[PDB]
RNA sequence: ACCACGAUCAAAAGGGACAAGCAUCAAGCACGCAGCAAUGCAGCUCAAAACGCUUAGCCUAGCCACACCCCCACGGGAAACAGCAGU
């Protein structure tokens, strides 16, 4: 009938890349490692403005929004149940195909039990497994000790969130239990502090717009893009809000009245921002120097 | 199509006519100089079968693998006569040369 | 510096020299714009530019002269004579 | 310095950056070119230069050259079914000559491709053995398996030499 | 299991490839080819290192070689730890 959008909708992808931005500068930031002596060459000004479009194709590519992926269900499916084996063995057995070409989700992962049960392997089994038989670069076998609450805090204290969510990225699957929960606590801290200029530029920042959207809570990233002159952000942001929730006070209220523009900031500001006060007061204050700057 | 020999077709320069119905043909590879990694022709010889004892010392023959050796040290037959030595014919405009000039024009024949 | 006393002739070396000086441009302040390579007489010189933290890892002459100028990252190998003044 | 014109030639890296990689039926490259003479210069070029790349990538491929031995240039290819491919080279740059022979004659990128894919299967990271093989030598290298003794040594339930004793 | 007109593994045989030093080792001396055969031709290798002397286990997931000596082992000399421990 009328199926609202997912993440990796061409309509929804294109609202936040252009909301995320592109900023050469913070995404080819100078990274601390083994340097080299840097390569010089000799351009006129049409070579240096390719040179700097081929920089923009490959700064899209490193921009790349990760899919948002809902949690995992629990693996709980017995194969057999050998009672024979009961008491046979004190320590249960962990078997891995190790077959090259099988995606990994694909893997049959087994265990058999000491009671003599062969069951599938947990997710958390398979993850570990995967990483022991097949090891990626930058993954634990052992879940490290910096995403404990007490040492987040710390990462949070520094302003370093786009470091957990690449930590969090490397170490858990986008659909685990432990993946959503650390980027939902680095979006809520975001969303407390102010700090949504943080994500600016990188592939997190959508995610994280698509956290807030759903959870009904723009009224603090819709200010700060009204304080950063960046109204057609601000303006799509609602739009995309209607999108989402199509029956709800804000969209029935821009159709009633036919709103466009900043006219949508302000409907969803009367109608369902829980900050509305805010919102009324920051967008008159741009508007001000938009007069000021117009004079 | 198989076969026991390890060149299949090779191509090389007559060196020699004096046994019966064989030509000894000299064959160079290019080969690297591991250490100045400078290529440096490596020569061959090899012993071709020629029944009708067609070949002159000089001229560049191509030699086809035979299915099993006929003898100790022939291993191949006379394929085809690439350059007769003095009777050179390019094989571009197919008319006959002398060195980098043409002994009957192109344009004879259009 | 020349004297028949040693201190005379450092007095007269150093005194000297302040009025001998060249200006060596620094790339960031750090290293050499561009790969060198030199032949003064006998002695060859080969220095390379370097990144920052590579340090001077030059002939223990060489690194004094670097520290003196401002040149903190370098790479040079000295062949043929190894004459001090050359 | 390094002797001879374009020392660069000499080097591993030059010789690697040739794109021909010829098909399994090439087995022989004949080479005719002339040493002077205005329209044999891409032909000249193309043994000065390109030569030394195509026989890095093709060991097993015969390239025997001819000086002087006709009016212009050409290339011949001596296929193992028997074919013969000639390619007349006159008026033609190096460059054009080696794009030339890539088409009709090599490989593909999509077939390069696989082939070094076919390659990374024999080098399995869940095998262990010596590092010229594998990346691990010792499951005791995997964290959360019991260490290797030369590091930590193990307690004294899981050593024989005191197994034997309180059973002895 | 048994046949597998197959796969796997892998001899013998054929082709190719494959250590170091010495050229004051420079020639080797039958080392080739044709023919169904009879037999005919006189060729074959070599300074791009033949032929020869000397040294050495090797290219190490391991491989090669040897197994008291006479390269071998009918035979002979002779009576065997280069399996472990030991002298
Ligand atoms: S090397 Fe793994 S137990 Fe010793
Ligand atoms: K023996
Ligand atoms: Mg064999
Ligand atoms: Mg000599
Ligand atoms: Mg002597
Ligand atoms: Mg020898
Ligand atoms: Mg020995
Ligand atoms: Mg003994
Ligand atoms: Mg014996
Ligand atoms: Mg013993």
């Amino acid at each position: 009938e009328t199926k609202k959008p997912t993440f990796m909708d061409e309509e929804v992808q294109s609202i936040l890349t252009k909301m995320t931005g592109l900023n050469l500068q913070k995404t080819f930031k100078p990274a601390i490692q083994e340097l080299k002596p840097p390569t010089y060459k000799l351009m006129t000004q049409a070579q240096l403005e390719e040179a700097t479009r081929q920089a923009v194709e490959a700064a899209k590519v490193r921009l790349k929004m990760p899919p948002v992926l809902e949690e995992r269900v629990p693996i709980n499916d017995v194969l057999a149940e050998d009672k024979i084996l009961e008491g046979t063995e004190t320590t249960k057995y962990v078997f891995t195909d190790i077959s090259y070409s099988i995606p990994h989700r694909e893997r049959f992962i087994v265990v058999r039990e000491p009671s003599g049960t062969l069951r599938k392997a947990s997710w958390e089994e398979r993850d570990r497994m995967i990483q022991v038989y097949f090891p990626k670069e930058g993954r634990k076998i052992l879940t490290p000790i910096i995403f404990k609450e007490e040492n987040l805090r710390t990462m949070y204290s520094q302003d370093r969130h786009v470091d957990v969510l690449n930590l969090c990225f490397a170490q858990f699957e986008p659909d685990s239990t432990e993946y959503i929960k650390v980027h939902h606590k680095t979006y809520e801290d975001i969303d407390k502090r102010g700090k949504y200029d943080l994500l600016r530029s990188t592939r997190y920042f959508g995610g994280m717009v698509w956290y807030f959207v759903n959870n009904k809570k723009i009224d603090g990233l819709l200010i700060d893009q009204i304080q950063r002159d960046l109204i057609d952000d601000a303006t799509n942001l609602v739009q995309l809000y209607h999108v989402l929730h199509p029956d709800g006070q804000s969209a029935q209220g821009a159709k009633d009245q036919a709103a466009e523009g900043i006219n949508l900031i302000k409907v969803f500001a009367k109608t369902e921002a829980q900050k509305g006060a805010y919102i009324e007061l920051t967008l008159q204050t741009y508007q001000e120097a938009l007069s000021r700057h117009s004079a | 199509v198989r076969s026991s020999v390890h060149a299949r077709w090779i191509v090389g320069k007559v060196i020699g006519t004096k046994m019966q119905k064989t030509a000894k043909v000299r064959v160079t590879r290019l080969v690297l100089d591991p250490y100045l990694l400078k290529y440096f022709n490596k020569r061959k010889t090899y012993f071709a079968h020629d029944a009708l004892q067609q070949c002159t010392v000089g001229d560049i023959v191509l030699l086809r693998a035979l299915p099993v050796p006929r003898a100790k040290h022939v291993k191949h037959e006379l394929a085809e006569i690439v350059f007769k030595v003095g009777k050179v014919i390019d094989p571009v405009t197919g008319k006959p040369c002398a060195g980098t000039t043409y002994l009957e024009s192109p344009l004879s024949s259009e | 510096g020349k004297a028949t006393d040693r201190m005379d002739a450092f007095r007269k070396a150093k005194n000297r020299a302040v009025h001998h000086l060249h200006y060596i441009e620094r790339y960031e302040d750090h290293t050499i714009f561009h790969d060198i390579s030199l032949r003064f007489k006998r002695t060859h010189i080969k220095m390379k530019k370097q990144p920052k933290g590579y340090g001077l890892r030059c002939h223990r002459a060489i690194i004094t002269i670097c520290r003196l100028i401002g040149i903190k990252d370098m790479y040079a190998k000295v062949s043929g004579s190894i004459n001090m003044l050359s | 310095p390094m002797k001879g014109r374009f020392p660069i030639r000499r080097t591993l890296q030059y010789l690697s950056q040739g794109n021909v990689v010829f098909k399994d039926s090439v087995k022989v490259m004949t080479v005719n070119y002339n040493t002077h003479g205005e329209l044999g210069e891409g032909a000249r070029k193309f043994v000065f230069f390109n030569i030394p790349q195509i026989q890095y990538k093709n060991p097993w491929v015969q390239i025997m050259m001819f000086k002087n031995m006709t009016p212009s240039p050409f290339l011949r290819f001596y296929l193992d079914s028997g074919e013969q491919v000639l390619v007349d080279v006159e008026t033609k740059s190096n460059k054009e000559i080696m794009e030339h022979i890539r088409k009709i004659l090599g490989k593909n990128e999509e077939t390069l491709r696989e082939e070094e894919e076919e390659k990374k299967q024999l080098s399995h990271p869940a095998n262990f053995g010596p590092r010229k093989y594998c990346l691990r030598e010792c499951i005791c290298e995997v964290e959360g398996q019991v260490p290797c003794p030369s590091l930590v040594p193990l307690p004294k339930e899981m050593r024989g030499k005191y197994k034997a004793a309180l059973k002895a």
